[PDB]
RNA sequence: UCGAUGUCGGCUCGUCGCAUCCUGGGGCUGAAGAAGGUCCCAAGGGUUGGGCUGUUCGCCCAUUAAAGCGGCACGCGAGCU
RNA sequence: CAAGUCUGGGCUAAGUGGUAAAGGAUGUGGCGCCGCGAAGACAGCCAGGAGGUUGGCUUAGAAGCAGCCAUCCUUUAAAGA
């Protein structure tokens, strides 16, 4: 799927999302990116499947850049279950994603078909994104 | 027919809003569509 | 391969009040499930616990036994005339007959007679199937 | 190419041609004959040699017709000029050929009329574009 | 290229920059002033320019300077700039990246490929009399896998770069297939 | 709500919703016609009799224009069983 | 239903106000910088609407028009493998 190797801890705390991407923000890999505007929970399973729609769109061409990772496990208890008893079990994993992170990045590709690359890939993220270019993107110092 | 992301298909379809709701008009039949 | 993925698009789950005993909840609760496969017309059920989505997954569980059994027993059948027929090995039926005796072979099949049977059993073979190869093939 | 309401184009064999393979039926559906394009019709193909001749058709309804024979394919010559017998699957950078630079301008000799241009300069470097179609190298 | 810079007195940074106008220093080995540079020219020019080329800063002094910018914070969600560093210059000789056009084909876009400009724009060290423009390099021998990097490249008189020479400064790699799928 | 709010199914009596099974209107159709498919508008009124099982549900017989799906304390025991 | 059908400036035409999301839309009103406007197409209206070549390959066929690949050149007023 797309889940890590190893982890020292198999189940861990739900937490919060406070707005404001901490790192990830500019463009810095390809020519075009996909940068979320709500922030979300995004699972392994959409990922993967807007990446597909990316490559399956423009089949045999330019290079993807996938700029979040799964690395966080989603817990969830057993069907007619009751409370307690312990935490639920793993179904996957997702990758926190907060306003303004750029999750996509694809180059060697033309204008016409990195756009409409990204447009298809977000019809398949839980949120609302966002096309850009690359400009200010250059933090190189 | 009826949908709610109502699009023009091809070149020839037209985009008429009529009756407060979102229409398209084009040459051949199979693309026409009413928001919905 | 080993596969057989029935997806659950052509199946028709149903949920009745369970039957037998129970109590205040046996006549109150949708427990007893049916799951039904329409291309083949199995249909398999299951009141065996007191929870219809412990029973659905239970009574699906036996749906694609059976189904993987009967899905099966055409394999046996579907497979045991795309080899042929010809299989008696009784006295009056052979494709080829070897001899040792007289020393010889005779295709039965084109009317060709060798006479090199310690020579074929060699793998030498080329030639009775050059004519195999047209008797067999030359009907159809 | 010629005039229309009733024509067809196509780049006929060589040395024989009566038969229905090629395209011996195709100009019948469009109005045709199996006496009048055969015999009575290699009298170019004898003369434009081998291999392809771009000879079309022009149908009046009458057995009559417009065989206006053409100089072969840039597609073909180039294959002469290089060796190879197709070009590629795909062009390219790739190709089983090569063609140096005034190996454009043997052909230069060859297609002279109706390209466009008189010369054969301003006319070969027509050719050093289905050297770009092909595959067919470029020796330079 | 040129562009219109005032000064700043320190007061409501956060409503100087809704106002309009874009907050900043200058500063460089010597002094370091605050002033506000809108968002109609800077937008406009900094885009073209960038990090390489200088600008001027007329102030109501006049007072001309050369400068490159060297931090410009965006504003994360909705990419907008908050701040932006100028260094003031002379013929004090410093850093900075430099732009890279790679004029050529590699090998690797014939039979799938394309190029992943790694590092494409280099930073070197040296002064202001030395500041060039589109710093080429060649791509007509980047084969499909294998690919160049490092500063083995054409540094024109007196590019004193800063790298390793090791630095990947850019690689070639295959497409996208669609033949794929898999699981187990 | 445990100083009590009788629990499945049936029968009787209905009434309402529409995400419509008929019947009326209608657009597409890979609509020749006849007959279908799919979506749109529309409950006004209709929506059968049996075999099996306590059954609900199902399967089956014989029909039908159709044998719609749900709510009402999975409607209705100071109405019956 | 006690006290302004008070004053000045905007917006909305949905009874929005007087519930809802992805996502759709030449709804409106207002800021933006780009096209490119007597080499006066912005829309109609008049003529064009070319040649190697049907590009090669693939293939029953692939002739701009399944698809893989290449996308250079010739002639003018213009014209794309
Ligand atoms: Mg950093
Ligand atoms: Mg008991
Ligand atoms: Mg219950
Ligand atoms: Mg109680
Ligand atoms: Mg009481
Ligand atoms: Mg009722
Ligand atoms: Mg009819
Ligand atoms: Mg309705
Ligand atoms: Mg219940
Ligand atoms: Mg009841
Ligand atoms: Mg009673
Ligand atoms: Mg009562
Ligand atoms: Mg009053
Ligand atoms: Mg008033
Ligand atoms: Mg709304
Ligand atoms: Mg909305
Ligand atoms: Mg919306
Ligand atoms: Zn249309």
């Amino acid at each position: 799927m797309l889940m890590p190797r190893r982890m020292k801890y198999r189940k861990q705390q739900r937490g919060r999302l406070k707005g404001a991407t901490k790192g990830g923000d500019y463009v810095a890999f390809g020519d075009y990116g996909l940068v979320a505007l709500e922030p979300a929970w995004i699972t392994a399973q959409q990922i993967e499947a807007a990446r597909v729609a990316m490559v399956r769109h423009f089949r045999r061409g330019g290079k993807i850049f996938i700029r979040i990772f799964p690395d966080k496990p989603y817990t969830k208890k057993p069907l007619e279950v009751r409370m307690g008893k312990g935490k639920g079990n793993v179904e996957g994993y997702v990758a926190v994603v907060k306003p303004g992170r750029v999750m996509f990045e694809v180059a060697g590709v033309t204008e016409e078909q990195a756009m409409e690359a990204l447009r298809i890939a977000g019809h398949k993220l839980p949120i609302k994104t966002k096309i850009v270019r690359r400009d200010a993107y250059d933090e190189a110092q | 027919k009826v949908r709610a992301s109502v699009k023009r298909i091809c070149d020839k379809c037209k985009v008429i809003r009529r009756h407060g709701r979102v229409y398209v008009i084009c040459e051949n039949p199979k693309h026409k569509q009413r928001q919905g | 391969e080993v596969e057989v993925v029935l997806k659950p698009e052509e199946l028709r789950i149903d949920v009745m009040r369970a039957s037998g005993p129970g109590g205040q909840g046996v006549n109150t609760t949708d427990s007893a499930v049916r799951v039904v496969h329409l291309p083949t017309g199995i249909t398999v059920t299951c009141q065996t616990t007191r929870s219809q989505i412990k029973n659905k997954e239970l009574a699906l569980k036996i749906l694609k036994a059976r189904l993987y059994e009967l899905e099966r027993k055409k394999r046996e059948e579907e497979l045991k005339a795309l080899r042929g027929e010809v299989r008696p090995i009784e006295w009056g039926s052979q494709i080829r007959s070897y001899v040792l005796d007289k020393n010889y072979v005779k295709d039965h099949r084109t009317g060709l007679m060798r006479h090199d049977p310690e020579n074929v059993l060699d793998g030498d073979l080329m030639d009775l199937i050059w004519a195999g190869l047209e008797w067999k093939a030359g009907r159809r | 190419m010629k005039k229309v309401v009733a024509v067809v184009k196509l780049q006929l064999p060589a040395g024989k041609a009566t038969p229905a393979p090629p395209v011996g039926p195709a100009l019948g559906q469009h109005g045709a004959n199996i006496m009048e394009f055969v015999k009575a019709f290699n009298a170019a193909t004898a003369n434009m040699g081998d291999a392809i001749v771009p000879v079309e058709i022009t149908i009046y309804a009458d057995r009559s017709f417009t065989f206006v024979t053409k100089t072969p394919p840039a597609s073909y010559l180039i294959r002469k000029a290089a060796g190879l017998e197709k070009g590629a699957h795909k062009p390219g950078r790739e190709k089983v050929g090569r063609i140096t630079w005034e190996q454009v301008l043997e052909i230069a000799k060859q297609k002279m009329p109706d390209l466009n241009t008189t010369d054969l300069e301003a006319a070969a470097r027509m050719i050093a574009g289905s050297a770009r179609s092909m595959g067919v190298e470029v020796v330079g | 290229y040129r562009l219109k810079a005032y000064y700043r007195e320190g007061e409501k940074p956060s409503a100087l920059r809704r106002a309009g106008k874009l907050p900043g220093v200058m500063y460089n080995r010597h002094l370091n002033r605050k002033v506000y540079v809108d968002l109609v020219e800077f937008d406009k020019v900094f885009r073209q320019a960038s990090i390489h080329h200088v600008i001027v800063l007329e102030l109501p002094d006049g007072q001309s300077l050369p400068t490159l910018v060297r931090q410009v914070n965006l504003d994360k969600r909705r990419r907008r700039p908050e701040h932006v560093d100028f260094f003031v210059l002379s013929d004090e000789p410093v850093e900075m990246y430099v732009p890279l056009r790679f004029v050529g084909t590699p090998a690797g876009v014939r039979a799938g490929g394309v190029l992943q400009e790694i590092h494409r724009d280099i930073l070197v060290k040296v002064s202001p009399r030395n500041i060039p423009e589109f710093i080429e390099v060649d791509v007509s021998g980047l084969e499909i896998g294998d690919s160049l990097h490092a500063s083995d490249l054409k540094l024109p008189p007196g590019v004193e770069l800063a790298v390793s020479p090791e630095e990947t400064i850019a690689a070639v790699v295959p497409p996208e297939d669609v033949e794929k799928l898999a699981e187990e």
